[PDB]
RNA sequence: UCAGGGAACUGAAACAUCUCAGUACCUGAAGGAGAAGAAAGAGAAUUCGAUUCCGUUAGUAGCGGCGAGCGAACCCGGAU
RNA sequence: GAAACGAUGACUGAAUCCGCGCGGACCACCGCGCAAGGCUAAAUACUCCCAGUGACCGAUAGCGCAUAGUACCGUGAGGG
RNA sequence: UGUUAUGGCGUGCCUAUUGAAGCAUGAGCCGGCGACUUAGACCUGACGUGCGAGCUUAAGUUGAAAAACGGAGGCGGAGCGAAAGCGAGUCCGAAUAGGGCGGCAUUAGUACGUCGGGCUAGACUCGAAACCAGGUGAGCUAAGCAUGACCAGGUUGAAA
RNA sequence: AACCGAACCUGGAGAUAGCUAGUUCUCCCCGAAAUGUAUUGAGGUACAGCCUCGGAUGUUGACCAUGUCCUGUAGAGCACUCACAAGGCUAAACCUUAUGAAACUCCGAAGGGGCACGCGUUUAGUCCGGGAGUGAGGCUGCGAGAGCUAACUUCCGUAGCCGAGAGGGAAACAACCCAGACCAUCAGCUAAGGUCCCUAAAUGAUCGCUCAGUGGUUAA
RNA sequence: GUAGGGGAGCGUUCAGUCCGCGGAGAAGCCAUACCGGAAGGAGUGGUGGAGCCGACUGAAGUGCGGAUGCCGGCAUGAGU
RNA sequence: GCGACUGUUUACCAAAAUCACAGCACUCUGCCAACACGAACAGUGGACGUAUAGGGUGUGACGCCUGCCCGGUGCCGGAAGGUCAAGUGGAGCGGUGCAAGCUGCGAAAUGAAGCCCCGGUGAACGGCUAAGGUAGCGAAAUUCCUUGUCGGGUAAGUUCCGACCUGCACGAAAGGCGUAACGAUCUGGGCGCUGUCUCAACGAGGGACUCGGUGAAAUUGAAUUGGCUGUAAAGAUGCGGCCUACCCGUAGCAGGACGAAAAGACCCCGUGGAGCUUUACUAUAGUCUGGCAUUGGGAUUCGGGUUACUUGGAUUUCUAACCUGAAAAAUCACUUUCGGGGACCGUGCUUGGCGGGUAGUUUGACUGGGGCGGUCGCCUCCCAAAAUGUAACGGAGGCGCCCAAAGGUCACCUCAAGACGGUUGGAAAUCGUCUGUAGAGCGCAAAGGUAGAAGGUGGCUUGACUGCGAGACUGACACGUCGAGCAGGGAGGAAACUCGGGCUUAGUGAACCGGUGGUACCGUGUGGAAGGGCCAUCGAUCAACGGAUAAAAGUUACCCCGGGGAUAACAGGCUGAUCUCCCCCGAGAGUCCAUAUCGGCGGGGAGGUUUGGCACCUC
RNA sequence: ACCCCCGUGCCCAUAGCACUGUGGAACCACCCCACCCCAUGCCGAACUGGGUCGUGAAACACAGCAGCGCCAAUGAUACUCGGACCGCAGGGUCCCGGAAAAGUCGGUCAGCGCGGGGGU
């Protein structure tokens, strides 16, 4: 049937090496696949987000768990 | 009434009743020489509205003795007026 | 949010005293009776809190 | 139209919209916690022209 | 000018209210003008003080499927 | 609409001096005013008619007409 | 300058369109007529000018080969709030979270004019089928009423 | 009263008309759009996108490199799901061999995207405010669906041109190839294309092919 | 370079002002090989028989190829 | 065949089978009739009639006749009960004041016509579930399949006649069947006759042609206006190439100039119009009805209060109102004898019902034209071409909920499956021992995700809390999403910590208007109150789901207008499924032999004559 | 400094299973008892309380082993950015760079810290 439509979203919305803030959403998924690192806050649809400021880093211990973290500047 | 307009969420109340006249304490004060404030004289210190009451206000953070004859004032005002030397007058 | 004669009913929230509306949607199915619960109004807080009106 | 006297979009300093949330309020409400209590401000920086336009005068 | 009687298109991007509009038309009566007029009022100052018209109040207060849109009066100035 | 008051058709039907009406259901207080009788310049409107004037026309304009409501069309109202 | 032979080159105009020389629209020719205006102290902006923390009158009066008078009033000047109200602060709130607003290192307005555009009016010009009011028509035509007129000649041959 | 599913005249009345037509002097500068969302909306509107003018800001623009991160397409593959060829074993499962996949994925590029910075070249962007128009696209290539792997077909994604683009080529010809017209000239070099004659330009050079008029319409 | 926005100007009528022209002759019409970046402007000649350029400024009933546009005149169909 | 007949109709394309008639039927009407015109209890028509008289409806001379079904609709009648308007009446509730008192809201009961309920009526609608075709007729004007089957007529008959039957979809007053006569009616056959034909000729006259005289019209971008082929918006005189062609007329033909005329009939579009229809919405003429005026008297019964004064409803009866008739001065005004009716009716106000007679309107959109069908919001995959996003009437499947626990927290447990072995089993399961990155589970659809749990249980509880939210994702907006921290206070845990609904992604929707609880802002002289505001919350298949109105269906071939090649039917263009034709391989038939002829399964092309697709020019 | 055991991390299969050997009072486990605190919707299996012997059998630790897993070159190819072509078409080629999967060689059954304990 050529009903029925969704847009939807989704996808990572602070990539590597970005500078983030206290407040700023990371990534937006639907089940556990980026999982919150250190500095890293996850909302109820798991969601990431920040905690403060800093470099938003990428962890992949080969596929399965992936990780996302925040090293301050200053 | 569909482009923008209505389909807001709106009522309130309207009702409007006394709107005063702001005094700004820097025109008392700061310049002038006190030439009697009352209620015939002050129509000439760029005060001229008629109809309404007169409310006094503080704005001006300046040392001098003066006295005031307006119809209403504020709480910081007074404790300002008061404070430099004067006397602040509502009518009973 | 279709309301009409089936199961579960939105019920009201009451209080001893204090006043305020927690809104909760319940049902009749199961355990229908004892819908008492425990809300803070705006009051000392912490009072006998019931949704069964 | 006198509607707008009494329309979220009282003239400002600025001389912006003054918006609330046309989300959800009276009549259909029952779910979220505090989408409700939501009742804060709105502003938008693309439908102000055509809109204080109606009131802008009558401020 | 006053009075009796009184539309519709149109607008509401449809249409029943409401608008159009007491518009158009019809009719009666009268003049060089008519209407109105000497407070069981306006109004909130223990005030002004026949009526009409002009400015202003103000497009405020208020009316309205609270939609389209409609819309006073008092104070004050002035013709008299 | 909380809907006063004026007005009117049909039923009813008050008082008058420690009186009656009103003051946006209603009540007390308070305040204004006294109907059921009449007449009455001016300030206001408009313009057939007249004079004067015009960053009004100069005849495919200007009134329709530099005269004509004529010729002409229609049974007629009417058009022209 | 005029005219002309020859060579090269060369798909009217407008409109409407994805796309026009179009076998899509319009139009015989010329002349003349013919379409973005005007109004409302209205709203908003640009420009210009006079004043300036103040800036201006309206009706009208008196004068008119000229204009002055007229400050009732409107805009500045404090905001915030549903409102009472309070005030450089106010709303939500049982005091500290934020929205709006002053101060930001810093930004004045007002009147008039011309112009862009908005609004309310017929609002750029021309154009309909239709709806409403009043009135004119049965001298054509469909019928009625009243009173009059008209139907050569021939045939068939009912009752009594 | 020569045209009646509601007469005629006058008037309301310049009625409405999201419709069709028309809309006049000049040169200079910039220069669009036929997309998104909503609409008793679909040929109409609102708002965004895209245009111009002014002011402020004044390199944040653009291309490109490096660094970093994110996405599972093409391929591939048989480890899950569905399907599937041969045989062994005793229908399934399992074993050997062999597969196909938009809704399978043990794996997985090119490229793309976000951020930072500029090792370098260049040029614009954002914000505030006045005026807009446009919201019917078209063709080709590539990547898909629909359709008979049909259509000058239709519906999306992306690049270019036409639309508003003259000039050269392709005989003629919007789109294709080459190229973006400030003006003047009896000046010169090139591109795409060609160089017997009808138009300009070697009936040019060397080594082959094809007896066909193939070139100058197609296949089993 | 279309829709669209922005800028600088030409031309016409009326108005104020200034310099003026006109019987040895205005405007208008007719011809032309000149000038200006465009809208356009000028010289000379012909016609004409009364009025009218230029400059500056103000105001518009201000610029036509179209609308099966309106009025008027004259063509084609044809000596049919 | 139809209609009986004479007759009548579309002035100007329809004379008929239309209409109309005599005849028949049903029904209404008691006479100021029923009915009708009308602003008007005036007047008039019916009718100077009055019950085989008049109005309405259907059928349509005449003959034989006219069946079955009243469930619903309509109507007539009956009517216990059920509900129902104004009004009569008044408890309670509420406001203001010191009070008297002045005032809002508001019942039980009672209350008219109707409706529901019961029955009946069909020459009323209407059917052949309330029952199902009595006679007659039958492929007839009903006919589809169909040119049906047989026979007649003809050399040959699709129509015509006669029968039969499977009557798509005949049938007894929207009458069935038949019928002499009648018919500018319709159909078939025959005779006679003929230029109607084979097949045209000859002759005449009036035009056409010529001369003299008079002299229009529609039309017209401009013209110096060929042919073939190709290209171009897809059928070329102005494009390309080639061919042909001296200049200019007259008489003639009509292929072309997508020739003229009329902005198109058809079709679509427009929130365009008009006429018409009804069980679309709504209102009204009209009509019915209760109460109240005009509008009084005498009795009885029933209601009650007051100390017979009565106040009402009903029945009854009489009259001065009122109405109507006769005679004397026809219409009346008048006095009168009187006649009858006579408190009803009529009329005025008010209530309720009925009401297409009339009036104003609504009746969506997408859509490979429109209709019909189907579809609009939300969730998940795929398409989507590795950020995001992205269409179609593309490909699949879900939601408009649920859970007092499936929440919070704290503890605790580990699955599906197979093998081996066991008793009501002998497939699965119950048990046990192994294997087992989960091949299970997570309320439902799907994907992602989950083994250290978001799988399964238990204890304690109500964080499914209030006042907020820096900073971000997402949208044009409006929405929508996620969130640390802070405050008032709570829950579980020793504690750190966590919790402001559920693994997440659907389980929903603006504004207006109103209901309920609460708080006290305003409350138009003041002090209150009604009322309004704010906090909270309730009402919505508004499913056409960013929602139009509180409230709405059809028809037009009688049609109108504004537009569109933006959009269909004809044609042409593009394509070539289908159609047509050819070719390849060859099993086999052809006694033997593949190919003298024929060519299973299957494949490759051509043409553009089919039905189509697409929508390119032309509305 | 040597080794070893126990605990706890980084690392989260090139550090995993299977087979096999070694270990015996320092450590670890089984075992014994277990009316009560506490507890298995039944059972002190596991949770748990109090501690001898024995054993190391099982589990655990270490070591050998690479049969199977896991990881995984070079070379070439698939695909592809960009540039330029061919067929009516389904499709396909050339240049220039980037560059898989699978399979093959091979590679290894870890490596790197902190703390405590007991031995030479
Ligand atoms: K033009
Ligand atoms: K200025
Ligand atoms: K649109
Ligand atoms: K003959
Ligand atoms: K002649
Ligand atoms: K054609
Ligand atoms: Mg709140
Ligand atoms: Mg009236
Ligand atoms: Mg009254
Ligand atoms: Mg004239
Ligand atoms: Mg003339
Ligand atoms: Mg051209
Ligand atoms: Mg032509
Ligand atoms: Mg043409
Ligand atoms: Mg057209
Ligand atoms: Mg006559
Ligand atoms: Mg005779
Ligand atoms: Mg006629
Ligand atoms: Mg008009
Ligand atoms: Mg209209
Ligand atoms: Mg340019
Ligand atoms: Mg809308
Ligand atoms: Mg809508
Ligand atoms: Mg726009
Ligand atoms: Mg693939
Ligand atoms: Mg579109
Ligand atoms: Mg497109
Ligand atoms: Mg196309
Ligand atoms: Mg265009
Ligand atoms: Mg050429
Ligand atoms: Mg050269
Ligand atoms: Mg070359
Ligand atoms: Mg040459
Ligand atoms: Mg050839
Ligand atoms: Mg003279
Ligand atoms: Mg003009
Ligand atoms: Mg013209
Ligand atoms: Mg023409
Ligand atoms: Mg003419
Ligand atoms: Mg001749
Ligand atoms: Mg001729
Ligand atoms: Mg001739
Ligand atoms: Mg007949
Ligand atoms: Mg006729
Ligand atoms: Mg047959
Ligand atoms: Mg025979
Ligand atoms: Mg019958
Ligand atoms: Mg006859
Ligand atoms: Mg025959
Ligand atoms: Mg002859
Ligand atoms: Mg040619
Ligand atoms: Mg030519
Ligand atoms: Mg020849
Ligand atoms: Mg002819
Ligand atoms: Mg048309
Ligand atoms: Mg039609
Ligand atoms: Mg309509
Ligand atoms: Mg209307
Ligand atoms: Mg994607
Ligand atoms: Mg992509
Ligand atoms: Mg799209
Ligand atoms: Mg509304
Ligand atoms: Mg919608
Ligand atoms: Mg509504
Ligand atoms: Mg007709
Ligand atoms: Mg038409
Ligand atoms: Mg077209
Ligand atoms: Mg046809
Ligand atoms: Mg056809
Ligand atoms: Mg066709
Ligand atoms: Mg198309
Ligand atoms: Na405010
Ligand atoms: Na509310
Ligand atoms: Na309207
Ligand atoms: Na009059
Ligand atoms: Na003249
Ligand atoms: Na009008
Ligand atoms: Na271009
Ligand atoms: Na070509
Ligand atoms: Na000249
Ligand atoms: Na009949
Ligand atoms: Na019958
Ligand atoms: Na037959
Ligand atoms: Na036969
Ligand atoms: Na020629
Ligand atoms: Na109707
Ligand atoms: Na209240
Ligand atoms: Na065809
Ligand atoms: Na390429
Ligand atoms: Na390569």
């Amino acid at each position: 049937n050529g009903r029925d439509s969704n847009p939807k979203y989704l996808g990572v919305k602070k990539f590597g090496g970005e500078v983030v803030k206290a407040g700023n959403i990371l990534v937006r998924q639907r089940g556990t696949k980026f999982k919150a690192g250190q500095g890293v806050g996850m909302g109820r649809d798991h969601t990431l987000f920040a905690l403060s400021d800093g470099k938003v880093v990428f962890i992949n211990k080969g596929k399965g768990a992936r990780f996302i973290s925040i090293e301050a500047a200053q | 009434r569909s482009r923008l307009i209505a389909r807001l969420p709106k009522r309130g109340f309207n009702n409007v009743g006394t709107t005063y006249e702001v005094v700004k304490l820097s025109q008392l004060q700061d310049l002038e020489d006190t030439t009697f404030d009352r209620d015939t004289l002050e129509a000439y210190r760029l005060v001229r509205r008629k109809n309404r009451p007169v409310k006094l206000l503080a704005s001006g953070e300046i040392s001098r003795a003066v006295t005031v004859h307006v119809d209403a004032a504020s709480a910081a005002a007074i404790k300002a007026v008061e404070a430099a030397g004067g006397r602040v007058v509502l009518p009973e | 949010a279709k309301d009409g004669p089936r199961i579960i009913v939105k019920m009201e929230s009451s209080a001893g005293t204090g006043f305020y509306y927690t809104t909760t949607k319940n049902r009749r199915n199961t355990q229908a009776k004892l819908e008492l619960k425990k809300y803070d109004p705006v009051a000392k807080k912490h009072v006998v809190f019931r949704e069964k009106k | 139209t006198h509607k707008m006297a009494k329309r979220r979009i009282k003239i400002t300093g600025t001389g912006k919209v003054m918006a609330f949330k046309s989300g959800k309020r009276h009549q259909n409400t029952g779910k979220s916690g505090d989408e409700i209590r939501g009742k804060g401000k709105g502003f938008v920086l693309a439908k102000a022209e055509w809109a204080r336009m109606k009131l802008m005068l009558p401020r």
